[PDB]
DNA sequence: CGTCTGCCCGCTATGAGCGTTGCATTTATCAGGGTTCTGGTCCACAGTAT
DNA sequence: ATACTGTGGACCAGAACCCTGATAAATGCAACGCTCATAGCGGGCAGACG
């Protein structure tokens, strides 16, 4: 290819590859994969893409875009790197730069979505107007495609329509302006919007480049934080203050929208699994909700500072 | 074109008895010393130290080409290639009949008569097709270029009007093609023979089968000793065609031609032939002599190869502030810096002297080697740490990496060395002093004390007796100093 | 194929204040310096006059290829081409979000197969058109290879990634078949850029309707400046329904898509245009401009005359030779140079080292016989007699 | 690039960035049948070697190539016979790789240029142009349009040979006539016994020898 | 009135451009096993009742 | 101050999966086939004289 579009500010690479075929009258879905990569077996993925580097060689004559900038600033990889572990973070890039695809989701053992859960194509009613007025084009954005919360962090709730990534595995689709974007009455859960606003700044923050606290470090930090202001009895978990904080700040309908039911009656609950010694990777939702419940006046980056320092 | 008339030596081995092709080769009775005589090195004296810094820069820039120290694997490769070369002519005996006549005669004798049993096993090719897989930057090509050039290429016979080509070299290039090797064999035969075989056989109209068919004829006509295909790593799989059909094509090459053939490659190219290598099948052949970097330790102690190479390479330094003994810390550090890869170990030492001649003090420090490492080993950062990891996949993925265009960078090093203003105090001392063979005493005893008194004392003694040998001069300059 | 990095100017006109495309070109030049810039000639030097005959013959024969002189009209043509190539980028600005609309609409025409489909009504296109009709042999192609050689062809930007192509030139197929113009547009952007658009757009059997939209969208994939079409007379020789099809497609492209187009052709191709744009008519030069001889003819004759390579020559020119030239050639720009070169070649070869009127007459009547019948009509001057044949003034 | 900065900064007021090729000229040679227009060309062109191979570059220089027209008369056999006469001087298989039936005439003309630039072709002589005067060529003006659209081939000056029957029928339009005699049209005639009442030395010498 | 010896014209032969079709081709569908995954287990250990 | 009970961390083991090979069906695509227009042609009809 001779004219590969430069990615806009804060967009996914999937929409960039789509606009790389919208701009030159290529309508057969096979030819786009034939020209961009050269293989007819390459897949289409939203968040954590692979085969990167071939997408950077096209932009090579521009000295700015490289592999590291593409992966950190233009994917959904920032959400998984700091929390899981340092060595896995450092090896994910070398596993992802090359042609391997199956190992990417396996090694980062959190992407067991099974059936495509909310992988329907999503957009926002108000953001598209701003993108139109300031650019003249519409595209997919990383703010919309948060893995769990189906809410735009600034405002409102995303507009689901009926299609899926598994409907066509070998097709890159760009957003169509002539495809009608119809508004619906906004049904918003304010707690979910607040959580989205709280978790948004981590996506574009330089300090998340290398800071990943260790497993034992996580355990000591959580024990010390629980004992700082009295969330732990003498060698026993209180089980009451932890529940009443999260029920004060979060209601039950928010938790069922997040599919994160608490189980005080049942012994196996994720809240108790967090406070016990960690052995597997944990999602950002649990850490975020614990941070919000335990102390409400601290930012995500400085929370990671305090977690990692001690 | 060393067209020497065949002088027929006699070899006591019964298998090589009275073969016109074999006897013309050099004898092998003291070849062990000949194999160990491959060692070559520059000659350096203390005189070259006082020259200007550009002359020293040229001398240092001349070190990579004319330095070679034999190691353990070179002896094994020499003996194996000698066995392959000399055992390849037992079949094509010119004086007696060929192979097919022998098999037919054996069948006719075992039919009736009293020759009870005859074995039809015959020769698989004529020697095993060695496959010398190793990591890039280890030194295969120079090893073959020296140990295969001690045999005269052409032995022009007298009674038989045939040419006994002893060895040959095909070489692929970047983004090669399958037919390119077949064309290049014909093209390279012309340089060895002086003929124009490309005009009649090198037409592009021919298919892949016809090229091999004609290669069989020409390889049978001229008594051929070896066929060394080199740099399989440079080939591109997708351009030529099916990757798995390359193994079929190479097997067809090995079967049809019949002369011993030896391929070269990197662990990236291993996956092409791995199907035959894993099986212990006889007939697949393709024995592999693995090339590995120098190991630091042996039985919990430093390996003698590493220190033996290190001291010999360290004797070539001409630094002005140089100490006689190598320090142990740098010995510890550059191995982990370079992982023992043969090419880059010499390159770091080459670049260190050039960098130290310009940065300031003329010595060797661990920080200097580190700085050179971040300077000129950028393309080879991934492969070095892959070797450090030890996982075979990491090493396999990062093979074939080489530093581009070091020679052009050497020229700009020299140009930067040329343009400098300030001078060292030792430079002043050598310039002001009459350094015409009187310099040697000053240099050998400079580090004992300050040379402020030394500069006029040697002059006083030398003017006292102008006619002295340095041998008698040393006691006198030593005696006047202590006073 | 001259890849050049772009460094911007600072234009004065407020309409061009933002674009990188129009601020990447070399500046337009005043008519005073433009006339001097175009002119080129031969090195000559007197050292060759006493050299051998063979070494002199090739130097004589190299006259027609390296000798150009600007006439009166070329200074107008350069200005008009500059204006018409600068006026086609104000509606495709990538900074203020205009190329994205002009390129997004082109996908819809590809999908449905109609060229009148529009998605954004705000997208406005500005373009111009011209035709350059002139008698054959008047040197109109070389004018469009020397005026349009100041602008470099391919300029590469770095803030964007667009590889702008400033000008492109195609030749219509001899049969005029409606598929080969589209198949030859992908064979000039195929060589001037070093790509393989032909394989991905031509070998896949598409209809003409989709192949026409693929052109109009690929041309806007880059920033095409000028699509000048030479040899337009072959359009009349196509099958039925094609004579008007690409006299409507080439006005659809100018009006809707927004790529400027200029057409160049012979006088006998004017009929299809008039079978139903600014018009510039080119005519062979004549000395009798109003009541006195024209200055251009005299100046050009002297400029060509000072390139002789004969050892014994007349330095000053005579008017009889000028009259012989004007009565044997009729002023068409091709005959004069070839006639002079042949005359001095014969003079060098014979041994008589000086050019005379008789030698000119003999060479003209002995070596240019396939050309005489048409020049008889031009010499006669009768309108009815000159009206016959083709490629003559009408 | 340096000229580009100098013209952008205002120091230099002009530059010549790139100029296309404008060096394509042809010639026609007509003479009465039996006057020797072919054995007077083979022997002249037998002095220049055809194939020249350069070590420094990687190109082969085909100095000249001779095509003959067919017996019936059409453009497609000329176009394919170019390939059939090119694959013999070199060692190649252009005829089967490129000369397929799917391609039209215009594609073949546009495709000859790539091969004529890959090897630095110098001269292309077309003889026996007699046969193309009247045949199933699709039209005299269409075949003339072919012979004038043969300008898009990269340079490669061409020489045309035909009987005096070809001239009047074949050159009857100014735009094609000026391209036939682009470098003078050489006309041939039989030997004359009496020059001006004096015996010609040419005839005497030829007959005596 | 035979015949005749050269005219024509509806016809036959043929180049030029485009359009199906069988053909290879890829794609899609089904049985099966063992593997990492996570669900459930427990057991020594530490802190309270007698 | 030691038996009783919670408990956290370490630990068995069935299960969804899911990857892969063997087989039938849909299918795109160079491969001829067809059509269209165009230029020359030999049996047939008007003609016509001794
Ligand atoms: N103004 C001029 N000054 C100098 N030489 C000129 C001029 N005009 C034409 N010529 C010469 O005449 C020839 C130009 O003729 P061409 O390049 O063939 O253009 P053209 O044939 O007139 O275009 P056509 O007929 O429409 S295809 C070259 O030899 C030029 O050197
Ligand atoms: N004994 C030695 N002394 C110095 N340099 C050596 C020695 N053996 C190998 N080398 C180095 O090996 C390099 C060539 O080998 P290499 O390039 O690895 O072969 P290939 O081109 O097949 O990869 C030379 O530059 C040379 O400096
Ligand atoms: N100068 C000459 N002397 C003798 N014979 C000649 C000469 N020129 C031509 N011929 C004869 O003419 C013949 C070639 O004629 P040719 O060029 O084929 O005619 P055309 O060009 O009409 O085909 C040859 O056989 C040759 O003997
Ligand atoms: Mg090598
Ligand atoms: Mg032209
Ligand atoms: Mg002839
Ligand atoms: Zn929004």
């Amino acid at each position: 290819m001779r004219n590969f579009p430069v990615p806009y500010s804060n967009e996914l690479i999937y929409s960039t590859i789509a606009r790389a075929g919208v701009y030159q009258g290529i309508v057969s879905p096979k030819q786009l994969l034939d020209e961009v990569y050269g293989n007819r077996k390459v897949v289409a993925t939203l968040g954590l893409p692979s085969h990167l580097g071939v997408i950077a060689r096209h932009l090579h004559q521009t000295g700015r875009y490289a592999v590291q900038q593409l992966i950190y600033e233009h994917t959904l990889f920032p959400l998984y790197a700091p929390f899981v572990g340092k060595e896995r973070r450092d090896e994910a890039i070398r596993l992802m730069e090359y042609q391997a695809q199956g190992a990417v989701h396996l090694m980062l053992g959190v992407a067991a979505s099974r059936v495509k859960s909310d992988n329907r194509f999503r957009y926002c009613p108000d953001c598209v107007a701003l993108q139109l007025n300031r650019y003249g084009e519409a595209f997919w954005q990383r703010d919309w495609y948060l893995p769990a919360l189906p809410y735009c962090p600034k405002h409102g709730a995303l507009v689901f329509f009926d299609r899926a990534v598994d409907d066509h595995r070998h097709q890159f689709w760009a957003l169509g302006h002539t495809e009608l974007l119809s508004d619906y009455p906004k049904d918003s859960l304010s707690q979910l919007t607040a959580l989205a606003a709280y978790i948004a700044p981590l996506l574009d923050a330089p300090r998340a480049q290398e800071l990943s606290p260790s497993l034992e470090q996580w355990t000591l930090f959580y024990q010390r934080l629980a004992q700082d202001l009295g969330l732990t009895k003498s060698k026993h978990i209180r089980h009451d203050l932890v529940a009443e904080r999260v029920r004060q700040t979060f209601s039950d309908e928010a938790l069922e929208k997040l599919d994160l039911k608490l189980a005080e009656n049942k012994d196996t609950c994720w809240l108790k699994s967090i406070f016990r010694k960690h052995r597997k990777a944990f999602s950002y939702l649990q850490h975020s909700i614990v941070w919000q419940a335990l102390l409400p006046k601290l930012t995500v980056i400085e929370a990671l500072q305090q977690a990692s320092a001690l | 074109a060393t067209r020497i008339q065949a002088v027929y030596r006699d070899t006591g081995v019964e298998a090589y008895r009275d073969n016109p092709f074999i006897e013309a080769l050099p004898p092998l009775q003291e070849s062990v010393n000949s194999a160990a005589s491959l060692k070559s090195s520059l000659q350096l004296t203390s005189s070259d130290l006082q020259k200007s810094r550009v002359i020293r820069a040229h001398t240092i820039c001349r070190i990579p080409d004319d330095y070679f120290q034999p190691l353990g694997t070179h002896l094994l490769l020499s003996e194996r290639i000698s066995v392959m070369i000399r055992g390849g002519y037992v079949g094509r005996n010119p004086k007696t009949g060929d192979l097919q006549k022998h098999l037919q005669n054996g069948y006719e004798r075992v039919q009736t008569g009293e020759l009870e049993t005859f074995r039809f096993e015959e020769a698989r090719s004529t020697a095993q097709s060695l496959l010398l897989i190793g990591c890039s930057g280890s030194g295969k090509t120079t090893s073959l270029h020296r140990i295969l050039a001690t045999y005269p290429q052409v032995i022009y016979h007298r009674e038989l009007n045939v040419e006994q080509v002893v060895y040959l070299k095909i070489d692929c290039s970047h983004n090669g093609s399958l037919k390119e090797i077949c064309l290049n064999f014909f093209r390279a035969l012309d340089r060895a023979l002086g003929s124009n075989y490309e005009r009649r056989y090198g037409l592009k109209r021919h298919g892949i089968e016809t090229m091999l068919a004609l290669m069989s004829q020409i390889a049978n006509a001229h008594a051929l000793g070896l066929l060394v295909i080199d740099e399989i790593q440079h080939l591109s799989r997708s351009r030529s065609g099916g990757s798995q059909e390359m193994l079929n094509f190479f097997v067809t090459m090995v079967n049809i031609i019949g002369v011993p053939v030896m391929l070269i490659g990197t662990p990236k190219a291993r996956e092409i032939f791995e199907a035959d290598l894993r099986s212990a099948r006889r007939g697949a052949g393709f024995g592999a002599i693995f090339w590995d970097p120098i190991q630091q330790t042996q039985r919990g102690k430093p390996n003698q190869e590493w220190i033996a190479f290190t001291d010999n390479l360290w004797q070539l330094q001409l630094l002005q502030r140089k100490d006689a003994l190598l320090s142990d810390e740098v010995r510890d550090v550059w191995y982990e810096l370079s992982q023992g890869v043969m090419d880059i170990v010499v390159k770091l030492f080459v670049l260190a002297q050039l960098r130290a001649l310009a940065l300031g003090n003329e010595r060797i420090t661990a920080g200097l080697l580190r700085q050179v490492y971040q300077d000129e080993l950028k393309p080879v950062h991934p492969m070095l740490e892959a070797l450090r990891s030890g996982i075979p996949e990491r090493i396999a993925r990062y093979s074939d990496l080489v530093v581009p265009e070091i020679d052009k960078r050497l020229i700009q090093l020299q140009l930067d060395i040329a343009a400098i203003q300030e001078q060292t105090p030792e430079e002043k001392a050598l310039q002001e002093l009459d350094t015409e063979d009187q310099r040697h005493l000053y240099l050998m005893l400079k580090e004992d004390y300050d040379s402020s008194l030394l500069i006029p004392t040697i002059k006083k003694a030398f003017s006292q007796n102008p006619t002295m040998t340095r041998q008698k001069l040393l006691p006198l300059v030593l005696q006047w100093l202590m006073e």
